[PDB]
């Protein structure tokens, strides 16, 4: 459907070494994804929605002077986003990375009947609204 | 016709001592040009009206000051260019051959906005 | 009848209707809707022109601000509102565009409420804005004018 | 329109967009694959990668489209689409004052022949686009790494660079010359998380995917 | 101001120009520095009633781009309706 000479690449994209990012950085940096929990403080959902690229955590060394957190990790700041997990283990890939895996968190059925809350059998009761 | 004036108001573009009759050529070419694109295409169908059309005027009244607002083109020497350009695609997709399907629907959601 | 001003044929949950309209009305749950009032369980109070009915809704909307229990919000700080909006109503600290804010209000405490309490917190003091907005507005415009 | 909050919409001119959308689609529906307006009377349609030369060949020639002032070459990463990199055009007709948009999409190897030909001032953005975002184009006249440092590496607008790079700079005394040791931040960037849990628009809203 | 009189004619003449009606120095023209309580004005929609968000949500107004032609007689039609020539400025005409 595209036909110009085209080429039947049969092995994996790595686009690592066009990105030129530190050795030390491809490598040692283990990548992980998940879909964020909702911040429980907060009734609202609409953040548990996306997956991100998030990196681990280096060290942090108080600043000799006031006290800033100095850091030397550059790929610390590097939140990304992704919509399915099949995209976000794709760009995972295509820049061969060290990388794991997780599920999305998805909702139970709350069986919810107000007329549950006042009974006269059942022990579901309510003493205070 | 008139005095034929010194600046078109554009550097570079020059006051064409022939105005109408370059124009009416040039178009006779864009008419033959546009011969060798299947009736269904629609580049044809467009450009035929737009075409067949614009040839009229011109002969309608050879003066060059009324036949500036005849077809909202400005002064005509840059019509000449504008139809030059219109000819130029003629010759472009002779060879482009735009009309088949499109080519291959995209990838996925490509687009997707917002993510 | 003349020296009435308005009695309330439906009691506390009912719109209050002045005196030239309670003059021609049927008393039955459907006439008395018609003129937008109801009937409720027919308690006639009358009140008559001596006194004010500002004052008559200020007792009136602190019945229902000392019986609202608090569950559902729209009765719990709305009934609480139409209090302190109708305590400058009675002195006339108001102006009368206030006078559609509260009205607006009682629109907000009606039907969202949990039970027909802010609901029935609506009905007498929407009343008195479609009917007695005259006596609300030398209410609160005579504050003014001889403050000054 | 009474109310001043809002700004008023314009349908005389929404309806003409939609109108030249369909106009251009039918001509060229081998490469068109779908266009569409906004609320803000911006109208764009969207080509196909191979599609830089024609298109572009029509807006700046047509009689009745003849856009020719190209406005920005602008590239808009998206790591979740498989083409992640999107070359943006934009053209604006002198006659008929309107602006044209034209988008594709692209991956990190995938080449686009240079669009120098349709216009010149593509040239200097091109050179800006394999320096900011890192696509590679075709038999581009000199595509140069022009904006960014001499012998950067990577390509700093793929969201996978960190803002404050990977190499820092500084003078020193032992070579007596600037010398590009690995960044070391006196402070670290504060990232803030802002996204209101809550449905912002349900207007935009993404259903279930 | 300032100058004297005699100086005055001198760059008057050298300029061809009365500097004098107009200079490039404030000297009491300026308004005074401080200045009274700015009482400023409210916002248009400042009202108690019929003034809900529901009425002006500009934000939630906008409506995703609307789609006509997606991959998955007639009449020639322009983008705009051409421009038209602008005449000379009747104040200046020719400079
Ligand atoms: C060469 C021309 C002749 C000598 C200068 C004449 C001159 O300055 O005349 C005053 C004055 C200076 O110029 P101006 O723009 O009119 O002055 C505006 C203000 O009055 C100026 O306001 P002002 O506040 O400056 O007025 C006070 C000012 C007044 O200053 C003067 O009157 C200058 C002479 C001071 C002795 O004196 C001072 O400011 C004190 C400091 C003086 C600094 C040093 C002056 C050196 C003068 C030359 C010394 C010898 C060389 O010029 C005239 O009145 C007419 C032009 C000159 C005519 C000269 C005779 C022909
Ligand atoms: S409206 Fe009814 S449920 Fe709600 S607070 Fe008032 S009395 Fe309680």
């Amino acid at each position: 459907t595209q036909d110009t000479q085209l080429i039947a690449v049969d092995e994996k994209l790595d686009i690592t070494t066009l990105t030129g990012v530190p050795e030390e950085h491809i490598k040692t940096r283990k990548v992980r994804i998940f879909v964020p929990a909702r911040n429980n403080m907060q009734s609202g959902v609409n953040n548990t929605k996306k997956w991100k690229m998030e990196f681990d955590t280096r060290e942090r060394w108080e600043n000799p002077l006031m006290g800033w957190s100095s850091t030397a990790d550059p790929l610390s700041n590097l939140v990304l986003t992704f919509s399915t997990k099949e995209d976000a283990v794709a760009f995972a890939e295509k820049n061969g990375w060290s990388f794991d895996v997780e599920e999305r968190k998805v909702p139970k059925p709350k069986s919810k009947s107000y007329g549950a809350n006042f009974s006269w059998n059942k022990r579901t009761r309510v003493s205070t609204k | 016709a008139g005095l034929l004036k010194k600046t078109t108001g554009l550097v570079g573009l020059a006051v064409c001592e022939t105005p109408h009759e370059r124009l009416k050529i040039l178009y006779t070419k864009i008419l033959d040009v546009l011969g060798q694109i299947p009736k269904n295409a629609a580049y044809r169908k467009y450009t035929e009206q737009i075409t067949n059309e614009k040839l009229g005027m011109v002969k309608a009244e050879p003066d060059v000051k009324k036949l500036e607002e005849q077809l909202q083109g400005g002064q005509i020497e840059e019509v000449i260019l504008q139809a030059e350009n219109e000819l130029s695609l003629a010759r472009k997709m002779l060879r482009w051959k735009p009309w088949e399907p499109l080519v291959e629907e995209p990838p996925a959601n490509q687009w997707k906005w917002p993510i | 009848w003349d020296n009435l001003l308005a009695v309330i044929p439906g009691g506390s949950s009912t719109p209050l209707i002045p005196k030239s309209v309670c003059e021609t009305v049927l008393m039955d749950f459907d006439a008395l809707v018609q003129a937008q009032t109801g009937l409720g369980t027919a308690a006639v109070i009358v009140m008559d022109r001596s006194t004010d009915i500002v004052k008559a809704i200020a007792r009136l909307i602190e019945f229902y601000k000392h019986e609202s229990c608090g569950q559902c919000t729209p009765c719990r700080e709305g009934v609480d509102w139409m209090n302190k909006v109708m305590a400058r109503f009675v002195k006339g600290d108001a102006r009368p565009a206030e006078i559609d804010s509260l009205w607006e209000i009682s629109k907000q405490i009606e039907g969202h409420t949990i039970c027909a309490l802010g609901d029935g917190a609506a009905w007498p003091v929407q009343g008195l804005i479609r009917h007695f907005r005259p006596e609300l507005e030398e209410r609160m415009q005579q504050f003014a004018l001889q403050h000054q | 329109d009474t109310r001043p909050t809002i700004r008023p919409r314009n349908d005389v001119v929404h309806k003409q967009l939609s109108a030249f959308g369909q106009y251009v689609a039918e001509i060229l529906p081998k490469y068109v694959q779908q266009v569409q307006v906004s609320c803000f009377n911006e109208l764009e349609i969207f080509i196909h990668p191979d599609g830089v030369i024609p298109v572009l060949t029509f807006l700046r020639d047509h009689t009745n489209a003849q856009f020719k002032s190209l406005a920005d070459l602008t590239a808009v990463d998206v790591p979740t689409r498989q083409n992640r990199f999107e070359i943006v055009y934009n053209l604006l007709s002198l006659r008929f004052n309107s602006q044209i948009r034209v988008k594709t999409y692209t991956d990190e190897l995938t080449p686009i022949e240079s669009s120098v030909t349709v216009y010149k001032a593509a040239n200097w953005y091109e050179r800006e686009i394999w320096d900011m975002f890192g696509v590679f184009f075709a038999n581009h006249p000199d595509l140069r790494r022009i904006l960014t440092g001499y012998g950067f590496e990577g390509h700093p607008f793929r969201k996978d660079f960190p803002l404050s790079g990977y190499v820092e700079l500084r003078y020193d005394d032992e070579v007596k010359r600037v010398v590009a040791e690995p960044v070391e931040l006196a402070q670290e960037f504060r990232k803030f998380d802002l996204n209101s849990p809550w449905e912002a628009f349900p207007a935009y809203r993404q259903p279930p995917e | 101001a300032s100058a004297t009189r005699v100086i005055q004619l001198l760059r008057n003449w050298a300029s061809g120009r009365d500097l004098q009606a107009k200079l490039q120095l404030r000297y009491q023209e300026i308004s005074k520095r401080t200045q009274p309580p700015p009482k400023l004005p409210v916002g248009p929609s400042h009202k108690l009633s019929n003034n809900y968000y529901c009425t002006r949500d500009g934000r939630r107004e906008a409506m995703p781009p609307s789609i006509v032609m997606s991959s998955q007689e007639k009449k020639a039609v322009t983008p705009a309706p051409p421009i038209k020539r602008w005449e000379l400025s009747k104040d200046q005409p020719y400079l």
